[PDB]
């Protein structure tokens, strides 16, 4: 049931912190920085709660928004 | 728009899952806004400007969906796939 979600996050230093917050969440297997602006977190996992992640990233880092959801093709 | 002139997306192929076969490039009024990866013969949901779009990929990474006016997302097969 694996999922790829991408979350755009305002990360102008803090990227460290955002990545730490995501890689610790339940279900998350990996997080890496992607995108032309190096501001999209590409999050891979099983049972990942996007809403929760977006919410925490807003609280702790700055603006966050979910921009891509793709089921992992096996 | 010639995708042969577009620099690769800033991708990260996670080693724990299959490598996606497509590059996608998003444009507003023909100017590139962002780019990434997606699977061929598949589907994704993507935020395209103000709207969520359900984007289908074919076996050659041709992408289809209901894009908002001004916006497009174009696909191409990655080298060697």
């Amino acid at each position: 049931p694996k999922q790829k979600i991408v979350i755009k996050v305002s990360m102008p230093c803090s990227r460290s912190k955002a990545m730490k917050l995501v890689v610790m969440a339940s279900g998350v297997s990996s997080v890496e920085v992607t995108g032309d602006g190096k501001d999209r977190l590409q999050v891979v996992g099983d049972g990942v709660d996007a809403a929760c992640l977006v919410t925490c990233l807003r609280k702790k880092i700055g603006h966050a928004e979910l921009v891509q959801v793709e089921e992992v093709k096996e | 728009i010639d995708l042969s002139r577009e620099r690769d997306p800033n991708f990260f192929d996670n080693a724990d899952i299959p490598v996606p076969e497509c590059f996608w490039f998003m444009f507003k009024n023909n100017v590139r806004q962002d780019a990434g990866t997606c699977y061929s013969s598949w589907k994704m949901d993507k935020k395209v400007g103000p709207n969520w779009v359900h984007i289908k990929s074919d076996d050659n990474c041709n992408l289809s969906g209901d894009f908002p006016p001004g916006w497009i997302v174009l696909g191409k097969k990655r080298p060697g796939f």
